[PDB]
């Protein structure tokens, strides 16, 4: 309704393809705080993602971060998908390693 | 700084029919409630408000509709009488800065009936003292009678030399059932007078004993043979 | 000034049947307590989270927090019935109650209320307030809660002394993980330009605690005064992540560097060279199809 | 229910103390205030209590509040035949007028007067209009003895009741019973002395 989500995608560590990491996806700057989350490998929905506890900046602007154990590789495909009420349609953004 | 008033003081409805009881405060509170009054339980809100067009629900909300037309007047509307039950009706106002300040209404007495052809007045007597009393005693007692009447929307007082007299009166806190094997019975209300033996054997003394029925109006209109229950006064008098 | 307490409290009424109402503490950037709607317990997230409380003070605290949350969820839902057109639902509020501790005896207590995202209240001193370009409206609910003089001496009693009292001993409790070092790790990337035979450069630094660091692209000497930094960003193991960029022409990479600088390092200078044997060997670990 | 009053009901001699009480389970527990309703009026405010450990005094009525025991108690001192009533005990849940109030289902009071000089008499009272109708008040009888209503459909008789003429001191109880006159009363244990 009021402000719109902002969605940053990066991994913990240094990306070594077959050696295991942390990705990470930060949902900010979104009003209400109701917010749905989800991280995806090659589309379909990966399964055990934790979250952390939402909470709001200093500017009164909600912030949640999820974060999932994943292995990156050259053909497999990372993203994070949010569904959010001031949007028509759910945003997916792709983990891009070199940015 | 003013008061709370109910209307009516008592009220008869029929097995389906749709009752409703005003209150008014001058008082200037915002917020205003309906209680409901139910024997060996506490007082259970029905609605409350904030002001005009605001009714919320309290917890015996069904059944019930309210109507704030305005800051001084509230109203509850009872949406269908039932069979044969009694209530009682509790208005109160309470400042919107002051959680302290609640003033309470008189309550409305209701009254369901079979049918309006059960409604009749109260038919009152007094009754002389005894000599034998006055030449033992030295005291006077005046008694006086109220029977037949139904519902016990009366009011009894007693009066002499046109005013109003507390002192050396009593009345009975319940009327007696004439029928009591059956529902919708009519009642019986005695009330004494002790007045001194000197004060008595005057016969410029006079004594009356009023008796406010409170029955039916244009409102509540019928079609049987005997003069109209109509709300009245049935007054006996005495000199001595 | 050096750590700023804060209790959270985000409570969404959705209509007159749904509410719900959530809290996180922070004590700087780590948190310390949990509190969610299912839980009728507030939960300790480090070891030291009771601080120098007793558990019979404790529990006299958690307690006074049960029974406001409840009175809290209540009295907005009652709020709106009393402002009926003026405001309605769907209701959010955040609140943000706590201290800024200063060296000695120094603090200053806070205790601040958003209304559908905007700060509107602030409780100050003995009572609630409006603050400048507050709805009109807020005028009536401020008189009415005003009113009780109970909250006001609770909520007095918290800012003035219990807050300051209880973060003193958090601090005292929780030094080992306050005062912690975390070593950042760096790694280079880079992507195309907007422009036309144009490169972004990216350096990224990431595990690094407490938050203040220095990433710089540099030549040599030169600091490249080009260089964007990133927005911090946290990791979920509490550290940090941020990356600098800088914007090349092709050819200009080589003899460039990024350098970071943090307390955990020890005077010891993070330089990685674009080109690097490492950087090389990094970059061969991290191909993909794009 | 939520708040709890006690007792049901309540005999007093005239002149005496009483002591009512109410304990409660309201949370938050802002005030505590105490009513009386005269029978068939609506309810009058005593006294309200607001402090942890609160004690405040109107007129005759005193009451406490032990906001930890969660219990308050109402004083009647030197008890008036005028106290006669039911006294309501309400809890205010808040201090803003976001509150509501709790209320407790009343204990009935009776307030039993001090006849200092009995004399029991059943006297015959002759209808003001004309000879008929009788009835028969059975009077002056101490506060010890109790009116019974008979079995029987032709007789109807009413129970104790008190008056007081107020520039005497004085104050009698009475009963009243309609259509004989001597058999009146034999279903009620009247006393020995009783003059006819
Ligand atoms: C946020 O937290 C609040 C506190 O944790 C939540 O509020 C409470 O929510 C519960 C559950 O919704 C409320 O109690 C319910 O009362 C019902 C009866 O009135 C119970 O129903 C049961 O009986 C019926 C039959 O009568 C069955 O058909 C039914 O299946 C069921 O077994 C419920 O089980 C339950 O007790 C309670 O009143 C609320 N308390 C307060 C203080 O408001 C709130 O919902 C939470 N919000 C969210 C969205 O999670
Ligand atoms: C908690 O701390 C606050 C401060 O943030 C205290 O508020 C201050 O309390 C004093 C009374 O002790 C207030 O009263 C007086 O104000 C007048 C002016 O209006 C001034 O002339 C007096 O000298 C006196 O200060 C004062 O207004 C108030 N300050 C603020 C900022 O509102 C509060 O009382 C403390 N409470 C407890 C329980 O410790
Ligand atoms: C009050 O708001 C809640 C949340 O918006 C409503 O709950 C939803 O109910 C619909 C069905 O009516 C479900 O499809 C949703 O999943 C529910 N949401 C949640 C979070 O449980 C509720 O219906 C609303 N009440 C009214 C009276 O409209």
């Amino acid at each position: 309704i009021q402000k719109t989500p902002q969605i940053q995608v990066y991994s913990r560590h240094p990306p070594e393809n077959g050696k295991p990491n942390i990705l990470n996806c930060y949902v900010t700057q979104f009003h209400p705080p109701h917010i749905e989350i989800q991280m995806l490998k090659n589309g379909k929905k990966i399964p055990k993602v934790e979250m952390s506890d939402m909470s709001f900046s200093k500017d009164w602007s909600f912030y949640i971060l999820a974060h999932t154990e994943f292995t990156p590789t050259e053909t497999d495909t990372y993203a994070c998908r949010v569904k959010h009420a001031s949007m028509a349609e759910p945003k997916t953004v792709y983990w891009d390693r070199d940015m | 700084g003013g008061i709370i008033t109910q209307t009516p003081k008592f009220l008869i409805g029929q097995e389906g029919q749709k009752l409703t009881l005003k209150c008014q405060q001058n008082f200037n509170h915002d917020t205003m409630y309906w209680y409901r009054q139910d024997s060996g339980k506490g007082l259970r809100l029905i609605y409350y408000s904030y002001g005009a067009g605001s009714t919320e629900k309290g917890d015996l909300s069904e059944g019930y509709d309210a109507s704030r037309e305005k800051k001084s007047s509230f109203s509850l509307t009872v949406t269908s009488a039932q069979k044969n039950e009694m209530a009682v009706f509790l208005c109160a106002s309470g400042s919107l800065l002051d959680v302290r300040e609640v003033f309470f209404g008189k309550g409305t007495r209701l009254t369901v009936v079979e049918d309006l052809k059960n409604v009749f007045p109260p038919e009152v007597a007094v009754f002389e003292p005894s000599e034998a009393e006055i030449s033992h005693t030295q005291k006077a007692t005046l008694v006086c009678l109220a029977t037949g009447f139904y519902p016990d929307h009366v009011e009894l007082s007693w009066w002499v030399n046109g005013k109003e007299v507390h002192s050396g009166v009593c009345t009975d806190p319940q009327p007696l059932k004439e029928q009591p094997a059956l529902n919708d019975s009519r009642y019986a209300l005695s009330s004494r007078l002790r007045v001194s033996a000197t004060f008595w054997q005057n016969p410029r003394n006079h004594f009356r004993c009023q008796v406010q029925f409170y029955g039916l109006s244009e409102n509540d209109e019928w079609t049987q043979d005997r003069a109209k229950p109509v709300t009245q006064i049935v007054s006996a008098e005495a000199w001595g | 000034k050096n750590y700023t307490f804060r209790c959270l409290q985000m409570s969404s009424f959705a209509n007159r049947s749904w509410s719900r109402t959530d809290s996180v503490v922070w004590l700087g950037d780590l948190q310390t307590h949990r509190w969610s709607n299912d839980s009728a317990t507030i939960s300790f997230t480090k070891p030291w989270s009771q601080g120098k409380l007793s558990n019979q003070q404790w529990e006299k605290l958690q307690h006074m927090f049960q029974v406001y949350r409840v009175s809290f969820t209540r009295d907005i839902q009652e709020l709106v019935k009393m402002m009926s057109p003026k405001e309605d639902y769907p209701i959010e509020i955040q609140l943000s109650a706590g201290c800024e501790m200063y060296p000695g005896n120094a603090s200053e207590s806070f205790l601040h209320v958003a209304f559908q995202g905007k700060y509107v209240v602030r409780f100050w001193g003995t009572s609630w307030q409006t603050v400048p370009g507050a709805p009109s409206w807020l005028d009536l609910p401020i008189k009415v809660l005003n009113a009780d003089q109970g909250t006001s001496a609770t909520v007095q009693m918290l800012l003035n002394d219990t807050c300051p009292l209880f973060v003193r001993g958090l601090l005292e409790a929780g030094k080992s993980d306050l005062e912690k070092q975390e070593k950042p790790v760096a790694w280079l990337s880079s992507v195309p330009s907007s422009a036309h035979g144009h490169r972004q450069l990216v350096c990224h630094v990431s595990g690094f605690y407490p938050k203040p660091v220095w990433v710089m692209w540099m030549r040599g000497d030169q600091e490249q005064q080009g260089t964007h930094r990133g927005d911090f960003l946290p990791n979920a193991d509490e550290t940090w992540y941020l990356q600098a960029t800088l914007d090349v022409e092709a050819g200009e990479e080589a003899g460039l560097a990024c350098r970071v600088k943090h307390s955990s390092l020890g005077g010891q200078d993070i330089i990685l060279y674009w080109g690097s044997l490492h950087h090389i060997l990094d970059a061969q670990k991290m191909v993909w199809n794009h | 229910t939520q708040v709890e009053q006690s007792p049901q009901s309540l005999v007093v001699r005239q002149g005496e103390n009483s002591v009512l009480q109410c304990n409660y389970s309201v949370t938050p527990d802002n005030h505590l205030r105490w009513f009386k309703q005269d029978t068939g009026k609506g309810l009058v405010s005593l006294t309200v209590l607001v402090d942890q450990k609160d004690k405040t005094s109107n007129g005759r009525y005193s009451a406490t509040l032990d906001k930890d025991a969660k219990h308050s108690t109402l004083h009647i001192t030197a008890t008036l035949l005028d106290d006669t009533a039911t006294y309501i005990c309400v809890v205010g849940d808040r201090g803003s007028a976001l509150g509501r109030l709790h209320f407790g289902a009343g204990t009935q009071l009776i307030v039993i007067p001090d006849i200092q000089n009995p004399d029991p008499a059943v006297y015959q009272l002759r209808d003001s209009k004309s000879s008929d109708k009788s009835v028969c008040l059975f009077t002056d009888f101490d506060s010890q003895t109790n009116v019974s209503q008979s079995k029987d459909s032709d007789v109807y008789i009413t129970d104790k009741c008190v008056l007081d003429m107020r520039s005497m001191d004085f104050k009698s109880n009475s009963a009243v019973a309609w259509s004989a006159c001597a058999n009146a009363f034999n279903n009620s244990i009247i006393p020995e002395d009783t003059f006819f």
